[PDB]
DNA sequence: CATAATAATAGTTTTTAGTTTATTGGG
DNA sequence: GCTAATAAACTAAAAACTATTATTATGG
């Protein structure tokens, strides 16, 4: 399932959009390109199958493809690209306020239903599948109807003709934020998030579909349609395009087998494989060597069921998958599922099974633990009850240990690290870390992709701190070390 | 190999131990070398990459006018291995220092990623930092708590947070 | 084709929006007959230093070529012709321009 | 052995298993 | 007293979803 995601800037620019608004910081119209900005660069990051636009209402010099008055498109349904980012910054500060007053101006008439009837041409422009469509509108006017009642029955009606394509708009104070003084006309049938997307949270993908839809067949006869599903996987820079040093092109590379006796090239069918043992030359096939890599038809055949605690934390292998059942060419498979997956306080005992993910494959045995349906009292079902996939790890999979052996310690030293830990705890968050790598490299993106003089560094919470635990514990760390000669050199 | 690295707790709190590997994906060191069937050498394969632009006649060009480039959003920016290089950078050493403890029901296995059991023991001939393990552990035994480590193999490796 | 000396010798044109636009740059150094490049090289006589960057801060590290100010380039176009080097336009230079310059200036 | 047809084949993109660089390693 | 089992890329990755074109079972 692919679909883009399309979300439209919209903003006055007449006469309130560039003052101070009862206060002495800059004008609404600095901070809403900061943060349009930032979107831009979280959306970047975040994934490029989706379109931004930009449209200001109020015009002086108006350019639309409808060629209305008081209209005027900047940047149309497309994914974000750095020249945009240049675009939008041109206009930034007061510097790119006096610059768009040069060559947009201010001061024109708004027209509702004019900027809903550009936004749905926009939207009708595009020619690919559009999964979601949202459109959001700040500005600090709560009511701007004092003008004729037929403008407003004119929005109200296109308003109602968007819901009914699926358009959703968002507004939200930005002339009084807080004290629910926005939206006094807008609250009929329209329905804070500033820090929220100044926050521009980056450097997280977005999965787009599952994968592996296998069949969990209990004998030779059964067998249950079901889909493995991931839930984490080991995230890395996109890999580098070689590209060429005068003219930034993509170069062809273009890789094949050579031979320097005679000069021809060898095909892929001609070059067998070769191996060396003892006293012996092995000669492989290609073909063959990919019969070997084969042992069976991909499927979960269940071997039984092991009781949960066979399984052992110092026992661990390649990360663990999700499995829910998909009744797409066998029906009754979610049913059936659905019933074991209930059936787990009784079914503590884990099931066992050698999996095979794809085709020509050696199977890993792997235990099913019953995932429970945790759901939330906000209605969230986090981790939907399915099956834990466990990889079992082979006998040569364990590398020897020396047998050194150490006795029982004092229980006073145990005591005090003990009390040294309680004092030192740490509330501990899955979602509350970032690999400095890989964001650092988003930055150097972000940063050597526009004019910025230096690029920012981001604070990341996986770098320990020096005193904060200290603090946090007292001295008493030293005070209670008592160890007698530190292995300290 | 042994990994001795000061595990660092605080600004005081240094004790020696050594990681090693003890469950891991083993992998076979021999694979199929490319020989010509008629005459079983590797020597006359020559495996090589050809570099050419996006030309009518495809013209070739070197191996050192390439340059690293990236597709940032609907572009790419060209980086160099030097200034890729010099603009990433990780912390030094053998990182290993444990940023707090909390509660094992906090963790979950169905949040589980890496193929590395890391066994870990104490130092050599230093009964010290073996007591003191030792007493560690127990006191982890006796409240259930994890401990959570920023975890760095070398200077070299990527910094990897974990417990 | 305005002064064909500067033809067969490459010049960096990495930065040329300093206060002009790049391609205008681009297009009176083609008229001289200089070789844009977009990147540094081993040919390339000298790289153009426009906009204050990261990447020109890399430049000033990677001690291979030098940082010139557009304000050489500007007296160049202005006459028609070559200008003498005049050690302000320069920010990081080789070590063959740091021996030039000791044996064309003191200290 | 014909023609308002018809569909069961293909084709673009996500993500794992292949191999080179580099650092502790003696008779 | 000169031969490391390291793990950055090695190298080109058996993947579906959502998009169109060739067969026909049949009007004739």
């Amino acid at each position: 399932y692919s679909g883009r995601d399309s979300l439209i800037f919209l903003v006055d620019a007449s006469k309130a959009m560039f003052e101070s608004q009862s206060e002495d910081e800059l004008t609404p119209f600095d901070m809403s390109i900061q943060c349009i900005q930032s979107v831009y660069i979280s959306k970047i990051i975040s994934s490029d199958r989706d379109l931004l636009a930009v449209v200001f209402y109020g015009t002086e010099k108006d350019k639309n493809s409808v060629n209305f008055k008081n209209i005027y498109v900047l940047q149309e349904l497309d994914n974000p690209g750095a020249k945009r980012i240049l675009e939008l910054d041109q206009f930034k500060g007061q510097q790119g306020q006096k610059r768009f007053q040069d060559m947009m101006g201010h001061g024109s008439d708004y027209s509702l239903s004019e900027v809903l009837w550009v936004c749905a041409n926009l939207f009708s422009d595009v020619q690919f599948k559009m999964s979601h469509k949202r459109i959001m509108l700040f500005t600090n006017e709560d009511n701007p109807h004092g003008n004729d009642s037929a403008k407003a029955s004119r929005a109200r009606t296109k308003a109602g003709d968007l819901r009914d394509t699926g358009i959703f708009l968002d507004l939200m104070h930005l002339k009084k934020p807080g004290g629910f003084d926005i939206s006094l006309f807008y609250r009929d049938i329209i329905s804070s998030k500033l820090e929220d997307l100044l926050r521009k949270v980056r450097a997280k993908e977005t999965r787009k579909r599952a994968l592996s839809r296998l069949k969990l067949k209990l004998n030779k006869d059964i067998v249950i349609s079901v889909g493995i599903y991931n839930l984490v996987q080991k995230a890395l820079k996109p890999p580098p395009i070689k590209l060429y040093r005068e003219t930034n092109e993509p170069v062809k590379t273009k890789t094949r087998t050579f031979n320097t006796s005679t000069g021809g090239l060898l095909l892929p069918s001609d070059t067998k494989r070769s191996q060396i043992y003892g006293s012996r030359q092995i000669i492989l096939e290609k073909e063959e060597t990919e019969e070997l890599k084969r042992f069976d038809d991909p499927g979960l055949m269940l071997m039984g069921f092991k009781p949960l605690v066979l399984l052992k934390k110092h026992h661990y292998l390649r990360p663990s998958l999700f499995v829910y059942p998909e009744e797409s060419l066998v029906i009754g498979s979610s049913t059936l599922f659905s019933a074991l997956l209930i059936k787990c306080l009784e079914k503590e005992v884990a099931a066992l099974c050698r999996y095979t993910p794809r085709r020509n494959i050696p199977p890993y045995f792997v235990a099913l633990v019953p995932q429970e349906e945790e759901l939330d009292d906000q209605k969230i079902q986090v981790t939907p009850p399915g099956f834990q996939l466990v990889f079992l790890p082979f006998a040569d999979d364990k590398r020897k240990m020396p047998f050194t052996e150490k006795i029982m310690a004092t229980p006073e030293q145990v005591g005090k690290m003990k009390a040294i830990v309680e004092k030192l705890r740490f509330t501990y968050r899955s979602d509350s870390f970032e690999n400095p790598v890989l964001q650092q490299h988003f930055r150097n993106l972000e940063a050597l992709a526009l004019d910025l003089m230096e690029p920012e560094q981001a604070v990341d919470l996986t770098l320990p701190k020096v005193e904060a635990m200290n603090k946090r514990l007292g001295s008493l760390v030293d005070e209670f070390k008592e160890l007698v000669y530190p292995p300290d050199y | 190999i042994h990994w001795p690295c000061r595990l660092t707790i605080g600004s005081n709190l240094s004790i020696r131990i050594a990681a090693y590997k003890s469950i891991l994906q083993e992998r076979v060191k021999k694979t199929w070398t490319v020989v010509d069937a008629k005459t079983l050498k590797k020597e006359d394969i020559q495996k090589e990459t050809v570099y050419c632009l996006n030309d009518d006649d495809e013209t070739e060009v070197l191996k050192e006018d390439i340059i690293q480039g990236f597709r940032y959003g609907s572009d790419i920016v060209p980086f160099s291995k030097v200034d890729e290089e010099q603009m990433k950078y990780k912390s030094e050493g053998k990182c290993f220092s444990v940023l707090g403890f909390c509660k094992s029901s906090q963790v979950q296995r169905r949040f589980f990623m890496g193929n590395q059991v890391l066994k870990v023991f104490a130092a050599r001939d230093d009964e010290a930092a073996a007591v003191a393990l030792s007493s560690l552990i127990h006191a982890l035994d006796d409240l259930d708590m994890v401990a959570i480590v920023r975890y760095a193999y070398d200077k070299r490796a990527n910094p990897q947070v974990g417990v | 084709k305005i002064s064909n000396i500067f033809e067969d010798v490459e010049f960096c044109v990495m930065s040329g929006t300093d206060s002009q636009p790049k391609p205008d740059l681009e297009n009176r150094i083609a008229e001289f007959g200089g070789y844009i490049v977009q990147n540094p090289g081993p040919d390339t006589y000298c790289v153009i230093a426009g906009s204050e960057n990261i990447r020109v801060k890399n430049i000033i590290l990677s001690n291979k070529h030098d940082v010139v100010k557009p304000a050489w380039l500007l007296e160049c176009f202005k006459t028609k012709s070559f200008v003498p080097w005049q050690p302000r336009f320069m920010i990081h230079m080789c070590p063959s321009t740091k021996e030039h310059f000791a044996r064309e200036y003191d200290c």
